[PDB]
């Protein structure tokens, strides 16, 4: 660091970064005095004469269900209309065949999302204890067809769709208004157009390749999926205790016992077992909470990242953001984002404004960079020579004020033009 | 029923994590019987607002519909079977609309009102994500 | 901890955590926003707060018109922050909430 | 105010403030058995005749301990290297020492 | 048993809330300090700089 | 089909192509579906003076 150095970059990368996001679990449900007992007419009489807890937990367990529907919903929700993909494809050369959705599946699943339902994804036991499980509205057609209306609109419209009516405007007009969005005029994009084409599909390919070659980087969904498995198989194994009384069966101890010991033993075992459900359906609404947090942090994304251009950083990945293609998975959502990052930095000795006729002189864009001879004013994320004439500066004061100033000429536009 | 795990000499019963007890040996004859308690789906209740009608629909969870039979009837041949389960008083529709009562695995209910067939139906349907519109 | 519940270590100790805050107060001094994106950039202290100024909405200009200016108010404001902590123990009080 | 009067600021401030906010909670690690049972012989019999707690609590535990471990981690690991700060400090008046 | 539960759920749900609070400081970190973020009253009183 | 015109990303706002609000850079080649037309410049009648 020093009064005078500054570090433009000149050349830049667009990077592909993913993002997992859990975006909902499996809808579970335990039916109350069926997991505490199966169906005797004595656990009838003493659950009842219990109290209203497995009503309650009934209650709890439908809202968890409800809440990740409402989840799921929700976060793919901001689809007016199902829009569908063009044809064909002139993407000024971004090859999309990986992203977008193709009917080589008779399902509009894409190349990429197959990779996720084959890498990230016993029940017959638990399906006869009472311990079931519901199947999720959104199917993984419907969720497929959601995130394949996404990408179309925002492959065809930009972020129009978002707002209101979905407006046709080719991909290289998006990526000028997304570039002048992080600072770099669409002069860098208009003059590399293929160059950052094969960087892109490169980078699409890159990252095909890096997901293909290994699951481990699709992490969090396999944990909170074997969260919840797990707790269900606690829940399930937590039935084969005795908690001091004879037997982890009822029906066995029904037979050793007569009504009025089977009684006061079955108070005890059902104490215990409904201690158990109680806790797991009391960490079951925690990891509901949780994962209610992620998916509303989610659709934040999916309303700020896909649906427009964050501004803010690190919320939609590492770098300057352009913009993030969704996709879906079994029980989570995970982001494409492709992130503009500056790679090569040449260093330059900088001034902080301009003394040319007195008065000082300041960058209206740009920073004043120079190499010794030539002073030059440039855009702060890209290199770009330019010569300093009054367009691109604002005269303000005197040549005292400022500090560190260097003295210079700054063109005039109209000399020539005013010789005649 | 008859199962294929193959039975060692002398032990008896044959459990699973659940405690329960899985499988059997008949002793009488020495057969693997296989114990397999016949599903029970949670009843599901499909209505429009009572203020509306008292004629309503039964969803039950996925079982196989033969298992089903307090049931006042059966719809005749217009038990429509859904990945979620076998739902009884619906018409199978495939005109697709946008969804009030979730059904799951993407079929939806909805009340019908027409003038000539059932003026008071309750039908269920495979769920329109909405009107695909593609721009050019 | 004669009862089993003994306290775990935190993972980070104190000094690489305070090295990760200078690191990242580094960063923002003379890296400008740059070095949570891609690679960190020398670049002035007075012109990264004048790209600020920018970013809030007043012109860059108005920095350079009083920058020995604004550094006193800033050196000063740091000042009373030091003095707003050792005068009352509850201005930190989420902390210790916790 | 009135339908042609604006108020304009011409002097202005910075005004250094503090934001507290907590990270980690203490990570803590509670036996199972050493707790509940003085390390007995027939009363941790009696214990593990119950359920499988002894893993449930102590695995919620420990579940914590590592989001403890993931928070302190992921709210301050985001710089990319650790910087050193420049030899010399020449801000133009931003004394910068405390 | 019981007491070791409460305390363990209580544990718990003060962690879910400490992680929230943790989030919402990975946020801060990452526009107020990486960035400039416009947005009034996140980082603090006033403009942020 | 006849007038090129410079408007916002939002609302249809007719503009003739002054050169005050459009900037060059380079040649002619290597930007992408680029039309021929002139650019107008206003500073032609007060040079005609």
């Amino acid at each position: 660091y020093s009064n005078n150095s500054i570090a433009i970059p000149t050349n830049f990368t667009i990077s592909v970064t993913t993002e997992i996001l859990p975006v909902s679990m499996t809808k579970t449900s335990v039916d109350c005095t069926m997991y505490i007992c199966g169906d005797s007419t004595e656990c009838s009489n003493l659950l009842l004469q219990y109290g209203s807890f497995c009503t309650q937990l009934n209650r709890a367990l439908t809202g968890i269900a409800v809440e990740q529907d409402k989840n799921t919903q929700e976060v793919f929700a901001q689809v007016k209309q199902i829009y569908k993909t063009p044809p064909i494809k002139d993407f000024g050369g971004f090859n999309f065949s990986q992203i977008l959705p193709d009917p080589s599946k008779p399902s509009k699943r894409s190349f990429i999302e197959d990779l996720l339902f084959n890498k990230v994804t016993l029940i017959c036991a638990q399906k006869f204890n009472g311990l079931t499980v519901l199947p999720p509205l959104l199917t993984d057609e419907m969720i497929a067809q959601y995130t394949s209306a996404l990408l179309a609109g925002t492959i065809t419209s930009g972020w129009t769709f978002g707002a209101g009516a979905a407006l046709q405007i080719p991909f290289a007009m998006q990526m000028a208004y997304r570039f002048n969005g992080i600072g770099v005029t669409q002069n860098v994009l208009y003059e590399n157009q293929k160059l950052i084409a094969n960087q892109f599909n490169s980078a699409i390919g890159k990252i095909q390749d890096s997901l293909s070659s290994t699951a481990s980087a699709l992490g969090k969904l396999q944990d909170v999926v074997n969260q919840n498995a797990q707790a269900l198989n606690t829940l399930v194994k937590q039935l084969s205790s005795n908690f001091g009384a004879i037997s982890s069966v009822l029906n066995d101890i029904l037979s050793r016992l007569d009504p009025p010991e089977a009684e006061v033993q079955i108070d005890r075992l059902i104490t215990g077992r409904l201690q158990s459900l109680q806790t797991y359906v009391t960490q079951q609404l925690i990891r509901a909470a949780e994962i209610r947090a992620s998916a509303n942090l989610a659709a934040t994304k999916m309303s700020e990242c896909v649906l427009g251009q964050s501004k803010r950083v690190d919320f939609c990945g590492k770098g300057y953001h352009l913009m993030s293609f969704p996709q879906s998975a079994p029980h989570g959502v995970v982001f494409l984002h492709v992130t503009y990052v500056p790679a090569q930095e040449k260093n330059f000795t900088t001034a902080p404004a301009i003394c040319h006729d007195g008065k000082a002189h300041f960058p209206r864009e740009g920073v004043f960079v120079s190499n010794g001879t030539h002073w030059f004013v440039t855009q702060r994320n890209f290199y770009e020579p330019q010569i300093i004439t009054t367009d691109n500066t604002f005269v303000s004061g005197n040549c005292d004020v400022v500090i560190g100033i260097v003295n210079n000429t700054v063109y005039d536009p109209l000399q020539p033009e005013l010789d005649s | 029923t008859e199962s294929n795990k193959k039975f060692l000499p002398f032990q008896q019963f044959g459990r699973d994590i659940a405690d329960t007890t899985d499988a059997v040996r008949d002793p009488q004859t020495l057969e693997i019987l296989d114990i397999t308690p016949c599903s029970f789906g949670g009843v599901s209740v499909i209505t429009p607002g009572t203020n509306t009608s008292n004629q309503v629909a039964v969803l039950y969870q996925d079982v196989n519909c033969t298992e089903v039979p307090w049931r006042v009837y059966s719809t005749g041949s217009n038990v429509f079977q859904t990945r979620a389960g076998c739902l009884i008083g619906a018409e199978h529709v495939n005109n697709s609309y946008e969804c009030d009562i979730p059904i799951g695995a993407g079929i939806c209910a909805s009340y019908q009102t027409q003038t000539s067939v059932a003026s008071q139906s309750i039908i269920a349907y495979t769920m329109s994500l909405g009107a695909e519109n593609s721009v050019a």
